[PDB]
């Protein structure tokens, strides 16, 4: 281990206990998304449960299961967590030209880095 | 404040008002649409032509709901007492979907026969306090 | 007279008979919501049910009569139950009663509650025709290998019959090099290309060997089928065979053998079979791709938003591969423009068959059982693929138009779901979508 | 498009037309075999014959479905009420095929007993709008 990589599991260690910490549940009634497509697991979706007093607005699915029981139906119980768990030590949730650089091409995944 | 649709030799269509097309922003489109536009018949309906198409709109799987009325299902009827309660009832359902929203209070609407060979629906709403002025037309004919 | 029956045992119908079964319901009922509803499942089974009563005039026909009943009902099977107000139906019993009074000395009273005898597995097993032709198409390459290499005849001369032999073994080592290098603009074929060159480069020393040679071609074979992906293979395996049948018609003095006639007519013969079944193959799979590139997951009556993200198709930017579900065409890549409409499918269908045909009246021939008794299999299979899955597909419809409307009204008209436009343009063979010809029969799917 | 069955003399045999045999693309021969080819008769039910032969096709049991009709039971009955409503229900369930697939919509069949010594069925079966038109004949009779 050196300096540099002890921060980051340590950083790690930190952002997995906040994953672990914080748990959001829910029974949808389709298999299928609102566009059509089936509910995956790493998707990042905004919650408004605001009448029962919940201040959380984004979080990340953790787990899905599909289900067809007789008596449940057609039921997909997705888990949510909060993103920020799930991140590596380099990235944050939302010193030089190199930084500026880095920072774009970080900004913009789509693009290809210089590398 | 979208077109507005004016009735003349009993079929509508938009107009002309000076520089550009007479505008409006009321009830009176949106129930004259709901109304007069042919929605999908049922597939257990039995249509008045001896054809099989049920008329209907491109967009209806598009825009969330049907659009307009199930009335063109009583284009040749006898003088029965069951054809006006069906004009009754689908006037109802063209028209309940202003009053699931907070457009309108309450919608009474009754079917008769006048003079022979007319078929009278009068169909009164509630409109709410802050509702606009609708627009107000009668029917014309030329030529 | 009420004589139903169970198992042609009599009886007689009385007080009530009744049929009770409905669709089962999952009630939807949401938290803070109004609006709730119901969601269909199937249908459940039909409990019919009815009662009897047995009597008689002498008190001891009336009890012979209720015991058979009675080991009629309580017996291992589906009987024929007779009713005047069923029908005729075969149904397994679920419970019987038998009531007396000790006062009526004839009476008998059975009330029977039956079921249907519906007897289907859950499974439901079915075929899969587009992974039962690389199984044979590998079953048809190695007879066919084995077929040359027990043909092949060893030459010691070194005259014009080896020769020949040189230059027939040479010209088709070309005809593979000339496809590797036609394919290679884009894709990598060094190593390809570098056995290819060895290989020829030591023809003397093959055909004094046959299995050896067999093998050397199979292989080359096998590595320019396995350089190709889902795009160009059916391109590539149709100029390779166009290419080895301008041959196998030049031959169908010089040598003054036998030994090599054959040598020469079985190699060109196999290198066509060959090439034909990896052609068919490919064919297989490009309707693969095509039917999955055609398939549009909407299928509802929703409203457009004003979504940001991916304005057509695509993928929202950074979201990984664990959100997307594969389908089998990615998963087997690792579309022609033939494989789209269905005119194209039939055409494509019937060359492919009359292909093959001629190659199984030809191997009728030289390497005479074998080969054409896999060929032919392998034909039956491919063209039941093509037409069963192109062709052949669920809910599909022809009509006329009384006149020419947009693909969108046309499908709206005709199944009430306009969102899969493009699949009946496409599958028509329409140029323009906004102008689909009204007399020409038009095939609508549901 | 497979050869029509055509009755000639109280048996249907194929025949032909010019080159070969005359095809048949419809519901006609579907139902001319569904109903006068002899199924497995049930344990329980007893045969007009007095052996225990019961009837069938070898390849009943390769098929998924048995073939035909169980209405070679009635070869010998008498005019009473009884036959009339079990030929009635046979033929039904062996038809009933068709409409469990999506092939007919709805079958109604009566029977009667026409001059004395007629067996009378009346079938009529429902097709749906995609059905093309259906063959029709008449039995023949010659020499």
């Amino acid at each position: 281990i050196t300096a540099k990589d002890a921060q980051a599991r340590a950083l790690r260690e930190q952002r997995r206990r906040l994953a672990k910490s914080i748990t959001f549940e829910a029974e949808i009634d389709g298999w299928t998304r609102k566009d059509g497509q089936l509910w995956m697991p790493n998707l990042l979706v905004t919650i408004d449960a605001s009448k029962y007093a919940i201040k959380t607005t984004e979080l990340l699915v953790s787990k899905v299961t599909l289900i067809l029981n007789d008596q449940d139906g057609l039921k997909t119980r997705v888990s949510l967590a909060p993103r920020e768990g799930f991140l590596v030590p380099v990235e944050s949730d939302r010193g030089g030209i190199d930084a500026l650089v880095e920072d774009y091409y970080r900004r913009h995944p789509e693009k290809t880095p210089p590398w | 404040t979208d077109l507005a649709i004016i009735w003349t030799n009993g079929r509508g269509d938009i107009a002309q008002d000076g520089i550009d097309m007479l505008t409006d922003d009321s009830l009176t489109t949106d129930v004259t649409i709901s109304l007069f536009t042919d929605r999908r018949a049922l597939d257990s309906d039995t249509l008045p032509d001896g054809s099989d198409d049920r008329r209907g709109w491109w967009g209806d799987s598009y825009r969330d709901r049907p659009i307009g009325s199930r009335l063109w299902l009583l284009s040749r009827e006898k003088a029965t007492p069951d054809t006006l309660e069906r004009a009754r009832g689908y006037a109802e359902e063209a028209l309940e979907w202003l009053k699931t929203a907070g457009r309108v209070s309450a919608i009474n609407v009754r079917a008769e026969q006048l003079h022979q060979g007319w078929l009278y629906l009068y169909i009164a709403l509630t409109l709410p306090d802050g509702s606009v002025i609708p627009y107000e037309f009668k029917a014309a004919f030329n030529g | 007279t009420g004589k139903g029956t169970f198992r042609n045992v009599p009886f007689l119908v009385i007080e009530e008979q009744k049929q009770a079964g409905g669709r089962r319901l999952v009630k939807r009922e949401y938290p803070l919501r109004d609006t709730g509803g119901v969601n269909d499942l199937g249908k459940k089974l039909r409990s019919r049910t009815f009662s009897a009563c047995i009597l008689n005039s002498n008190a001891e026909t009336a009890r012979d009569e209720a015991g058979a009943l009675m080991d009629a009902l309580d017996a291992p099977g589906s009987g024929e139950l007779v009713h005047p107000d069923f029908g005729t139906v075969d149904v397994m019993v679920d419970s019987w009663e038998c009531r007396t009074k000790a006062d009526e000395l004839n009476y008998y009273a059975f009330t029977v509650t039956v079921y249907p005898s519906l007897q289907d597995t859950a499974p439901d097993a079915e075929t899969d025709t587009s992974a039962a032709v690389p199984a044979q198409a590998v079953a048809v390459t190695g007879s066919l290998g084995d077929t040359l290499s027990s043909v092949w005849q060893t030459v010691k001369d070194g005259t014009a019959a080896a020769t020949a032999v040189m230059e027939a073994v040479t010209g088709v080592i070309d005809d593979i090099s000339d496809a590797v290098d036609n394919l290679g603009v884009t894709q990598t074929v060094s190593g390809l290309m570098g056995s290819l060159s060895a290989m020829k480069g030591s023809v003397t020393s093959l055909i004094n060997q046959p299995a050896m040679l067999a093998s050397s071609l199979m292989g080359a074979l096998s590595g320019v089928s396995s350089l190709c992906d889902t795009r160009t293979a059916f391109s590539t395996w149709n100029r390779l065979a166009q290419r080895f049948e301008r041959r196998h018609a030049a031959t169908a003095t010089s040598y003054n053998s036998p030994v090599a006639e054959k040598n020469i007519a079985t190699l060109n013969y196999v290198m066509l079979a060959a090439a034909q079944t990896y052609r068919a193959e490919a064919a297989s799979q490009a309707l693969t791709a095509a039917l999955d590139f055609s398939r549009r997951m909407d299928n509802a009556a929703r409203a457009p938003v004003l979504d940001a993200p991916s304005t057509t198709t695509g993928t929202a930017s950074g979201a990984s591969s664990t959100s997307a579900t594969v389908t089998q065409g990615q998963l087997q890549l690792t579309t022609p423009p033939v494989f789209e409409s269905v005119s194209d499918i039939e055409k494509t269908t019937a060359m492919l068959g009359a292909a093959l045909d001629s190659v199984i009246l030809t191997a009728s021939e030289q390497g005479f059982s074998t080969d054409s008794v896999q060929l032919t299999q392998l034909r039956l299979l491919v063209v039941a693929d093509l037409e069963k899955r192109g062709l052949q597909l669920a809910g599909s419809e022809s009509h006329h138009l009384p006149e020419t409307l947009p693909a969108m009204v046309a499908l709206y008209r005709f199944t009430g779901n306009s969102r899969n436009w493009q699949r009946l343009a496409r599958r028509n063979g329409i140029s323009n979508p906004l102008f689909v010809p009204g007399g020409v029969s038009i095939e609508v799917i549901n």
